[PDB]
């Protein structure tokens, strides 16, 4: 069955020197939260900027399917916290990115359960 | 800088209210000037952060499993800011259902898309917001009216759908605005426009209905206080000011765990119009949830 990999052919689209899907709806807050990846609420600390998950998703961005059983949505209704760093570009970091299972930080940005 | 500039807006006094003037031209002394925002953030997620900094100080009525209801949530941007706000601001297990004439994604549990005119439902509301605004008031061609269109459906949907007890912030300006809403007001048991800083120098104002008693307490001309609001905005020139926006400390609406009871038209009396009146009580069924779109069938 022809599967359109649009979350490819956005890394393909920004590697070919494209510019980042923008309008992504960024929140007041304190910057004094967990840090979690995905949260209820804003929780972003001092490093980085919490946005509006539905804003942030490609296929909710696209209106197109989500890769999922039932087609759920797990940032549509929820606050991504993105590092201040990468947050020109917050949909292309929500995909090249994983979160990590045991402590919920993002891995290779604050996931510390190897050290 | 007035000690105002620290508040997340301004409310029109008592006094403005009480006054007997006739429409003129709105000529806002800052007219056109914009506000200096945080980096990064987009004008409606300001505007709709101060708005709810002030709904924190009055006697709103927050139950749990609450219901609000937000029209106007799209933008042409295709996304919701004042609804990533109002998911924020509103307490974990608050059902929050958007709605626009055109398509965008939404943080909201339900996405209605179309006129409000077909949006149903069964169930009753304990916090209305608008923001809908028809692009073509920008068309100044003659007088200005009391304007109809979705003004007329939110007038129905409020005397229908929301709760007593309940309370409601519907967008407004010189031009679009309407005298059966500003009559509404006089059903709650308090109302006020109110300025955002950031958008001091629009002729925006946000009614603020306060705890629906469902009957008239006050008898309001809405043509007369229409004209007592472009008064105040005409005499009392706004300072843009964006400082609110700094202290997020405090913005979480408090889940006051107000009572939700289901009495009818008898159990009235003056003991529970005193409890409506300080947001001590929601009075409506407690059913499941149920919306429905309309669907015009053409060729
Ligand atoms: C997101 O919410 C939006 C905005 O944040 C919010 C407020 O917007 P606003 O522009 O500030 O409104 P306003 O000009 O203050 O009042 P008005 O009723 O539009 O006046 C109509 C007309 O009267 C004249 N006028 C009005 N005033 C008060 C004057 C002045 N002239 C002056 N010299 N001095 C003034 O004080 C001028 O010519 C105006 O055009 O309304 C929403 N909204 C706006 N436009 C759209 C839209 N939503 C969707 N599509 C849209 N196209
Ligand atoms: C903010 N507010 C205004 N009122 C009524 O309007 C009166 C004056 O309105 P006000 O807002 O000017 O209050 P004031 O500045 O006097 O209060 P203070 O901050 O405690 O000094 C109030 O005392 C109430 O009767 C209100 N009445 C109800 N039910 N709910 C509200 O949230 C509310
Ligand atoms: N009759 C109607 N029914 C539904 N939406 C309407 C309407 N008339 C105007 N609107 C909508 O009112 C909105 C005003 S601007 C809304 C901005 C939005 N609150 C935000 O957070 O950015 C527009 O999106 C427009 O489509
Ligand atoms: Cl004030
Ligand atoms: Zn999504
Ligand atoms: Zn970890």
């Amino acid at each position: 069955a022809f599967a359109v990999d649009a979350a490819k052919a956005y890394k393909d689209y920004l590697a070919s020197g494209g510019q980042p899907i923008t309008n992504c709806v960024k929140m007041l807050c304190t910057h004094t939260g967990t840090g979690q990846a995905i949260t209820v609420t804003p929780e972003a600390n001092m490093d980085q900027e919490s946005f509006g998950g539905a804003s942030c998703c490609l296929y909710c961005r696209c209106h197109i399917d989500h890769p999922n059983p039932k087609g759920f949505c797990d940032l549509k209704g929820k606050y991504v916290q993105i590092p201040t760093t990468c947050a020109n570009d917050p949909v292309g970091f929500t995909l090249k990115n994983t979160v990590c299972t045991v402590c919920g930080m993002w891995k290779g940005y604050g996931c510390s359960c190897d050290q | 800088a007035s000690s105002q500039a620290w508040q997340p807006g301004v409310a029109m006094p008592n006094l403005y209210k009480m006054q007997r003037m006739l429409l003129e031209k709105c000529d806002l002394q800052n007219y056109g000037d914009s506000a200096t925002l945080p980096k990064g953030i987009m004008m409606n997620v300001a505007k709709y952060t101060q708005l709810c900094q002030y709904l924190n100080t009055l006697t709103l009525a927050v139950p749990y499993n609450m219901r609000v209801i937000h029209f106007g949530a799209g933008s042409d941007k295709g996304v919701a800011p004042g609804t990533a706000v109002l998911r924020q601001w509103l307490p974990t297990g608050t059902l929050l259902v958007d709605s626009d004439l055109n398509d965008f994604v939404s943080d909201a549990d339900s996405t209605l898309i179309g006129d409000c005119a077909t949006v149903h439902t069964a169930n009753k509301w304990d916090l209305i917001i608008s923001d809908m605004y028809d692009p073509k008031t920008k068309n100044v061609t003659k007088e200005n009216d009391s304007k109809e269109g979705f003004f007329t459906y939110i007038c129905g949907f409020i005397q229908q759908k929301l709760a007593l007890g309940g309370s409601v912030a519907i967008k407004i300006t010189e031009h679009s605005w309407n005298a059966d809403l500003y009559k509404l007001m006089g059903h709650f048991a308090w109302w006020t426009a109110f300025v955002t800083n950031v958008n001091a120098s629009s002729s925006e104002a946000f009614l603020i209905g306060c705890n629906y008693l469902g009957k008239p307490r006050e008898q309001i001309d809405g043509y007369v206080m229409h004209a007592n609001y472009i008064f105040w905005r005409n005499t009392n020139p706004i300072q843009l000011s964006s400082y609110s926006l700094f202290d997020m400390s405090k913005f979480p609406l408090k889940l006051r765990g107000t009572a939700v009871m289901s009495l009818k038209e008898g159990q009235i009396n003056d003991m529970i119009l005193s409890l409506l009146s300080k947001g001590r009580l929601i009075i409506r069924e407690n059913n499941r949830v149920v919306i429905s779109s309309d669907v015009l069938v053409n060729n």
